[PDB]
């Protein structure tokens, strides 16, 4: 799919071109989810290991909520880029090959005559 | 194992898939497959129980002949194109061989007989490696060659696997074999979308790995190879009962959990490509897989099976804990669905 | 350590040599005045034919004739 | 107490300091990345 | 905990082993004054003398070590064993199955001490010798045939993994004299036990336990008179040559795995809880849930060792 | 906020909820006042029709 | 390929010898060295779907 | 706050959803075209490195 | 002759058909040792002295010999008379002729013409296999390293299996 | 292969002979394949016993093939309506019934009729609506 | 060559049919398995030789080196089997059912 694109960075995570895109707001609901996803991992661990669920490993709880979140910003930063490349790529083609994607005129309903099936 | 040997083997079992993935000269891809075959056989017979020798001798013969067939495809290509690698021009039969062969190493469809049996005689641990770090290698070879393979065969092996996996699983009561059967099924979905959108194969795999790896480390936490054995989970370790429940329903496609995404996007991609015949039948028997998953749910969680008196003794003693990976791979798996858009 | 080699030279007087020449051969090439020539005496042999380049007048070194003073002259291999 | 003492009774103080300290390095790199990022984004584009 | 890291970096059992380091069990009839010999031999070579496995031996083993309530410890009574043989509820089989689990824990704890500290082990009766009680119980009406099969299946599944006793001692006193020994010790439950049942216990040892182990380990038979003379018996042990037996092949890289097993009690008895549903063994879900949901609420047991504040654990918020 | 930290959980959800539902508006504010039926011209000293 | 650890690392352990026109020992060109060149300098920058 | 807010909010919701819908369909058409055409950055399958050929003086005439 | 290779090729198929009828473990080893001899010869036909002899040196006496060796140690229980197999084998000997025959009438063909040694430098040296196999040490030094690990970790794989 | 395809080329309900012949072959082919898997796995006791099973499966399958072909063609003939899933359903209905008989079970005939017929009907619809099976990737 | 290349290929298929149709002894199979490696080695060497593609001769041998160990593993499994059953018949390998 998107691989084989000109300029593809053969093994890079997020090419610098992704600098142009806005950075993910740290409180983006998603990163906040990853946070909660993380807290739960932590709590779950405590549970499976039979420790006071919430009052234990308060250091770990932090490692978790802060590892998942850290991961998020840098992942979302990329997935965001990938999607952004997709448009660059998609929109460009629509133009470079214009005839294939022609603008269409939609007749005002006045003109079009969709048939009327009566419910009766 | 003299720790040195452990290192050499483990390195090979790990250099095996990695060479396959990194190289482009098919030959070097073949030897990557060859190493994996050589490295896995020692670990398979670690207990050296009579069942084990049977396992390895089957795994080895099935793996070896497939390896030879893959080499024949490379040898034939070399004469139809001087290149040592499949190209647009490749004779169709040349590629189909590679599909069958690689579908034997991965154990898909009508070649699904070896896997359930080797998964039954190997330890739970080596079971995981045999199921998930040995599927990465062959799949890599296929994913690389996707543009050229046949849409018809893949689909047939895909559908067959789904059915065989499901039907096989319904009867099985041994856990190792229930998982072997599930893997056949999931492996099927993966190979269904390969011709159309390889990138989704790599999602339907990771999710399978992030689902199966927690599931097996669960089976071994109590080292239960029987459902009856996993059913007394409530006494041996009560907390894992909650997540074991969700992970197994996640392995099947039920909608709130992460497991729906692989099936959902594979169905979306197949309908985008118009296989609304094939996709429909697959999704339907996919529902058979959940039936045997939920039957296990019943025994392990929703209903409490009776336990032996000595179970009280095992409770007393501190239970060696499950590694952290269980949690991080249980949650990222049971509930990431709210984050699907970025996964795909 | 040094007197452990003395019985290992009296008894076991084989592996000593095999790990004394295994290595000696790794240090003789790195420390010899003449190891440079092996990749050079082996680089001079014209097994295939030397294709001549077209003249432009922009090439002073290229020896025009086999006997010009110019070019790869090996008065080295001689009396190496 | 316990006849067989726990292995975890007094905290593994290393595990605290690499767990706490690691997380505080994560943030200081993460928050840094964001503001740094925001800038790169602003200058690379109009503002 | 012990791991390949530790094994890779020193910590090898081989370098911790010495002549006095062996697994020595002393087995006898219900009353062989065995206890004394063991503690005596123990005193001789500093051997850690493990006491005979008990109903609450596991509870003394785990956590606080205070004796557990009977139902928490599997509801087994040796006392009821005797007063009500061939009981409807089968307390006798449940007693035997818990006893096998207790010695499995004791033998494994013994092996862990042996491979770590290197001090040799004296544990009285062993798992290998436990079968004589069941053989005698099946010989009379105490246990039915399947009950026997269930114990044998657990024995075949778990006992082979552990290495055999280095040597076994046999303090034998005749069927009649143990009953008079029984007659003067005070408990009334030990009294009135079947002479034929005691006949079947010692006969089972002589017929099966001593010959079987006579190759797996150095059996040292001692008559009562040799007994009560720990010095002499101790002398003989120091005299026997620990050669014949499977222990000879235990290289360091082999011991490591055995150590990591005994190091994990939850595995030692993993096959002791196999889901074979014979009626006596079955907890039952409603009773079992209550017993678990009650044992787990005992102070210091709710959470893992080190994390339950009731008994005074602290630092939980950083553990 | 002691022993009452479990009574202010749900209520707080409400506030956060209202904070988002009034934030969603802020996003979907195109056609702020550009709709046909309701396109009045800004009254003096009024920033925007609906906030 | 699937994981291009080779291009990234810049190493070329597996690419130098994939086609008949690759460097042959002692510069002994193989049969067809002429064609394969003409058939791969053609299909360079043009993807397969249009190299076919 | 009023009838004005929901009417204008609903029109904004429809514009985002209408524009998302047109683009999703155009993707499917562009993706059909580049796969078969192979004239666009997506679906550009590889052929061997030109960098690995050898246009150097060989040992025989006529390469 | 010109059918220098075909005939041989035909013999190679005969030996493979013998291994395929799965004759007694060691009677067929001979079969391999026969077709290995045959394959050794064909490669020599094309000028691959080194590559050829190599097979006669490693697969022939190294691999195969060790194979039967083990046969003797085990799986040479030498408990269907191979003669029955020879009977069938004879059938195939000519049954293959049938397969070839259809294409024989259909006809390349008429034995073997210039369907070997397509192009060879009528002048020149260094053109000889073993110069190519020695690229393990120049310009193809990754095949050499991975083969090493095969054999090297082979030692460790075998002993571990044996133990 | 130009053969099997012929079934579709001529309008349905017409040239039943060809239809029945083609349908019978496909069933029979499936019979062979099915028997083969049935003999390779779950082998027989004697060669003859297995030859029989091959025959049994082949004939049963050939039969379901025939009646399907015959019923659908005739149903269309008699009904005069060439394009109608119902024709096929009646055919599939019949086919299942043959299977049921060969297996000597009324119940199987039940599931057989419904399931088999439905499937065949869907084939007709599929052809009528130009549904594509095993499609090439066109993304 | 085109003619011969056929014989070798069918040799590999006849060896294929062999390994996919067992009969008693396993050592037969492993032996057959090897018949393929010889056929592959011969075919790879043959085409490399008539393509004058010397850069590829490394492969004909890498194929053998990997195939030899592959077989080493195969035989150790075989010895392991006639140590646990002592008869090496594919017949008794059915415990896993
Ligand atoms: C509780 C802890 C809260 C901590 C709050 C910390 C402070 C804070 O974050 O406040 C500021 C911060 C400011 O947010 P904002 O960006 O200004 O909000 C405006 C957005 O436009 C408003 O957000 P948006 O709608 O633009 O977000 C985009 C996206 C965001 O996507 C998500 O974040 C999904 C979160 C799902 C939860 O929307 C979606 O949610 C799409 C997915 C909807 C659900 C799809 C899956 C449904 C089936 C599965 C349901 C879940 C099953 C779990 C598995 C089973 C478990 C048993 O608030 C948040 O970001 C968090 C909002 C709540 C997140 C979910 C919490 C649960
Ligand atoms: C989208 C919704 C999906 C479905 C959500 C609701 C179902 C959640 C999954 C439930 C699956 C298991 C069902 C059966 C569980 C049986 C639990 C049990 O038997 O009790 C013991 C167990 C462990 O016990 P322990 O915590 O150690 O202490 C008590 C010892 N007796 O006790 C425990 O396990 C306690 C912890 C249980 C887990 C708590 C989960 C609470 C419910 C989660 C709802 C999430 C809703 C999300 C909604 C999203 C909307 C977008
Ligand atoms: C549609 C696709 C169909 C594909 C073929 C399917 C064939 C039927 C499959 C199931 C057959 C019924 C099960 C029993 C088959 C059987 O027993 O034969 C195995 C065969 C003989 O060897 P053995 O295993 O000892 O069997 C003796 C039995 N008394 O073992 C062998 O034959 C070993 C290999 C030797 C014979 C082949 C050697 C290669 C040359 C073949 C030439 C042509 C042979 C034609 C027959
Ligand atoms: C005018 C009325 C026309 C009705 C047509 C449909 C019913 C025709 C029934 C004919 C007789 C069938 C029969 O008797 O066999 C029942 C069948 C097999 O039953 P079995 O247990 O094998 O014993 C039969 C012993 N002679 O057992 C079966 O599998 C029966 C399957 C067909 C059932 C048909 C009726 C279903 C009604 C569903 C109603 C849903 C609301
Ligand atoms: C989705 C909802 C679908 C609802 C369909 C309802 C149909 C109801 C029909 C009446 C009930 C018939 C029934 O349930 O019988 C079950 C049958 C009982 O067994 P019996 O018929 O004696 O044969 C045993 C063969 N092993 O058990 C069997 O016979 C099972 C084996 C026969 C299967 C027959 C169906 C085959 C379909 C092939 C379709 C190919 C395309
Ligand atoms: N498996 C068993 N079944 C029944 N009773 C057992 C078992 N094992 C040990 N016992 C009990 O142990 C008692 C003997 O212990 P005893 O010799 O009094 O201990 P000590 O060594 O302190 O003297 C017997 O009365 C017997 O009932």
């Amino acid at each position: 799919m998107m691989n084989g694109r000109p300029g593809h960075e053969p093994l890079k995570f997020l090419p610098d071109e992704a600098r142009s895109l806005p950075p993910p707001k740290l409180n983006d609901p998603r990163l906040v989810y990853m946070g909660l996803l993380g807290y739960c991992t932590g709590l779950m661990d405590n549970m499976l290991r039979m420790r006071p669920v919430m009052r234990a490993g308060l250091h770990r709880q932090l490692l978790f909520v802060t590892s998942f979140v850290f991961a998020g910003y840098f992942y979302l930063k990329r997935q965001n880029y990938l999607y952004a490349v997709k448009d660059h790529d998609m929109f460009g083609y629509i133009k470079l090959h214009p005839e294939d994607f022609p603008e269409k005129e939609k007749k005002t309903y006045a003109e079009i005559l969709e048939p009327f099936h009566p419910v009766r | 194992m003299n720790p040195i040997t452990l290192a050499i083997i483990y390195f090979t079992i790990f250099l095996g898939p990695v060479i396959t993935m990194s190289s482009t000269n098919l030959m070097l891809m073949w030897v990557g497959l060859e190493f994996s075959l050589l490295a896995i056989i020692p670990m398979l017979i670690n207990k050296k129980n009579p069942r084990s020798t049977e396992a390895a001798t089957k795994y080895f013969v099935t793996q070896a002949t497939a390896s030879m067939i893959i080499l024949l495809a490379i040898v034939l290509n070399y004469k139809q194109l001087g290149t040592w690698m499949f190209q647009q021009q490749t004779n169709g039969l040349i590629l189909n061989m590679t599909l069958m062969a690689l579908s034997m190493k991965l154990g898909l469809a009508p070649f699904h007989f070896w896997l359930p049996e080797v998964t039954q005689g190997i330890p739970l641990h080596m079971g995981l490696i045999l199921l998930t770090w040995q599927k990465i290698a062959p799949l890599s070879i296929l994913i690389q060659i996707y543009p050229l393979l046949n849409s018809t065969i893949i689909l047939m092996l895909a559908i067959t696997s789904i059915f065989m996996g499901a039907w096989g699983g319904l009867n099985q009561t041994q856990m190792r074999k229930i998982m072997a059967y599930s893997s056949i099924a999931h492996m099927g979905w993966m190979l269904a979308i390969l011709p159309y959108n390889p990138s989704l194969t790599l999602l339907n795999l990771m999710i399978y790995i992030i689902l199966t790896a927690p599931m097996f480390m669960a089976l071994m936490l109590n080292n239960s190879m029987t459902i009856n054995s996993i059913s007394l989970l409530w006494n041996k370790t009560p907390a894992m009962l909650t997540m074991i429940s969700l992970m197994l329903l996640s392995l099947g496609g039920l909608p709130p959990l992460t497991g729906f995404l692989p099936k959902w996007i594979i169905i979306t991609e197949l309908m985008k490509n118009n296989c609304l015949i094939m996709a429909t039948l697959m999704a339907m028997m996919a529902l058979l897989n959940l039936f045997f998953y939920t039957r296990l749910i019943y025994s392990t969680s929703l209903t409490m099976f009776p336990t032996n008196n000595n179970s009280k003794m095992m409770t007393h003693q501190t239970k060696t804990k499950p590694n952290l990976m269980f949690s991080t791979l249980a949650i990222m798996s049971t509930m990431t669905l709210p984050l699907a858009p970025q996964l795909i | 350590i040094s007197a452990f080699l003395k019985n290992a030279w009296a008894k076991e007087p084989v592996l000593v040599v095999s790990f004394s020449v295994w290595g000696l051969a790794i240090i003789m090439p790195m420390i010899s005045p003449y190891t440079k020539y092996a990749s050079m005496i082996n680089k001079a042999t014209p097994y295939n034919y030397p294709v001549p380049v077209r003249d432009d007048g922009n090439m002073p070194d290229v020896p025009s004739h086999p006997q010009d003073p110019l070019g790869p002259s090996l008065d080295w291999l001689k009396n190496l | 107490f316990y006849v067989r003492e726990p292995v975890n009774a007094k905290p593994n103080w290393l595990a605290v300091g690499l767990s706490v300290g690691a997380s505080v390095f994560m943030w200081i790199y993460l928050i840094q990345t964001h503001n740094e990022d925001v800038l790169e984004y602003k200058r690379r584009n109009g503002l | 905990r012990y791991g390949l890291l530790a094994a890779i970096l020193g910590d090898k059992t081989t370098k911790k082993l010495h002549e006095y380091s062996r697994v020595i069990t002393v087995d006898g009839n219900i009353c062989s004054g065995k206890n004394k010999l063991a503690k005596e031999i123990a005193q001789q070579l500093g051997m850690k003398h493990y006491p005979e496995a008990g109903i609450q031996y596991s509870s003394t083993t785990t956590g606080d070590g205070r004796p557990l309530d009977i139902e928490f410890s599997g509801s087994c009574s040796l006392e009821k064993f005797y007063d009500d043989p061939k009981s409807n509820d089968g307390n006798s089989y449940r007693l035997q199955s818990w006893l096998y689990a207790s010695r499995l824990l004791q033998y494994a704890d013994a092996l862990e001490h042996l491979l770590s500290t290197g001090q040799g082990v004296v544990l009285e009766r062993s798992i290998y010798s436990d079968f004589v009680f069941l053989e005698a119980m099946y010989n009379q009406g105490y246990i039915r045939k399947q009950c026997v099969d269930h114990y044998n299946e657990i024995k075949r599944l778990t006992l082979p993994e552990y290495l055999p006793p280095h040597a076994v001692i046999y303090i034998d006193v005749p069927v009649p004299e143990v009953q008079s020994r029984i007659q003067k010790k005070g408990d009334p439950h030990e009294m009135k036990v079947t002479s034929a049942y005691l006949q079947d216990i010692e006969n089972a040892y002589k017929k099966t336990f001593l010959p079987k182990m006579s190759e797996m380990c150095e059996v040292l038979v001692y008559d009562s008179w040799e007994a009560e003379d720990p010095t002499k018996v101790v002398e003989d042990i120091e005299y026997l040559k620990y050669n014949k037996g499977p222990w000879l092949k235990q290289d360091d890289w082999t011991f490591h795995y055995l150590r990591m097993l005994v190091q994990d009690k939850t595995e030692v008895l993993n096959y002791t809880t196999i889901p074979v549903y014979l009626p006596e063994i079955t907890i039952g879900a409603h009773q079992g849930s209550r017993i678990y949901n009650s044992f787990r609420e005992l102070p210091g047991r709710k959470y893992a060792p080190g994390y339950n504040a009731e008994v005074g654990d602290k630092w939980i918020w950083l553990k | 906020l002691r022993e009452h930290w479990v009574h202010i959980l749900v209520p707080a959800g409400f506030v956060f909820g209202c904070y988002l539902d009034r934030k969603d508006d802020e996003k979907l504010t195109a056609f702020r006042n550009k709709s046909m039926l309701f396109q009045r011209e800004l009254r003096p000293n009024e920033e925007v029709t609906w906030k | 390929p699937f994981l291009d650890i080779q291009k990234k690392l810049g190493i070329s352990l597996d690419r130098h010898f994939m086609f008949l026109s690759a460097e042959q020992p002692y510069k002994n060109a193989a049969r067809c060295h002429a064609f394969e060149k003409e058939w791969i300098e053609c299909a360079h920058g043009i993807g397969g779907t249009r190299a076919k | 706050d009023g009838p004005e807010k929901n009417y204008e909010k609903t029109l904004a919701i429809l514009q985002i959803e209408s524009e998302k819908a047109e683009l999703r369909l155009k993707e499917q058409e562009v993706r059909r075209l580049m796969r078969a055409r192979g004239d666009g950055p997506w679906y550009q399958f590889p052929t061997p490195e030109k960098e690995f050929i050898d246009h150097s003086p060989k040992a025989t005439p006529d390469n | 002759m010109n059918n220098y290779i075909f005939v041989l090729s035909s013999l190679f198929l005969v030996g493979c058909l013998g291994l395929a009828l799965k004759p007694s473990p060691i009677y067929g080893g001979l079969g391999l040792i026969v077709s290995g001899f045959v394959g050794c010869l064909m490669v020599l036909g094309f000028g691959g002295s080194f590559l050829g002899l190599m097979v006669f040196l490693i697969y022939l006496g190294g691999m195969l010999v060790v194979f039967g060796y083990t046969t003797a140690m085990a799986t040479e229980e030498y408990p269907g008379s191979n003669w029955l197999i020879l009977g069938f084998l004879v059938l195939g000997v000519i049954m293959e002729v049938f397969l070839i025959c259809v294409l024989n009438y259909y006809d390349l063909g008429d034995g073997l013409g210039d369907w070997l040694m397509y192009e060879v430098d009528d002048v020149g040296v260094m053109l000889e296999g073993g110069i190519g196999v020695a690229a393990m040490y120049s310009c193809a030094t990754w095949m050499m390293v991975v083969a090493g690990w095969s054999l090297f970790a082979g030692i460790f794989i075998i002993i571990e299996i044996t133990r | 292969k130009r053969f099997f395809e012929s079934y579709h080329e001529v309008p349905d309900g017409t040239q039943c002979h060809r239809k029945t012949y083609i349908t019978t072959a496909l069933g029979g082919i499936c019979g062979i394949i099915g028997s083969a898997y049935s003999v390779s796995l779950n082998p027989a006791d004697s060669t003859l016993e297995a030859v029989a099973r091959v025959g049994r499966y082949t004939f049963t399958a050939a039969a379901i093939g025939a009646m399907f072909g015959l019923t659908t063609c005739v149903s269309a003939q008699v009904r005069e309506k060439p394009d109608d899933p119902l024709n096929y359903f009646i055919g599939g209905c019949a086919g299942g019934l043959t299977l049921g008989a060969r297996t000597h079970s009324y119940g199987t005939a039940a599931m057989g009729c419904v399931y088999m017929g439905t499937a065949a009907a869907l084939f007709k619809i599929g052809k009528l609506e130009g549904w594509e099976l095993f499609p090439t990737p066109k993304v | 060559m085109p003619s011969t290349f056929f014989n070798l290929t069918m040799a590999f298929s006849l060896s294929l049919l062999g390994t996919l149709m067992f009969r008693s002894h396993l050592m037969s199979t492993l032996l057959c398995l090897e018949g393929m490696v010889l056929s592959l080695f011969i075919m790879t060497s043959v085409t490399s030789l008539n393509s004058n593609s010397m850069s590829s001769m490394p492969i004909p041998i890498t194929i053998l080196v990997f195939a030899a160990c592959e077989a080493a593993v195969g035989l150790a499994l075989l010895v392991k089997v006639s140590n646990t059953y002592g008869t090496d018949y594919v017949q008794n390998l059915n415990l896993l059912q």
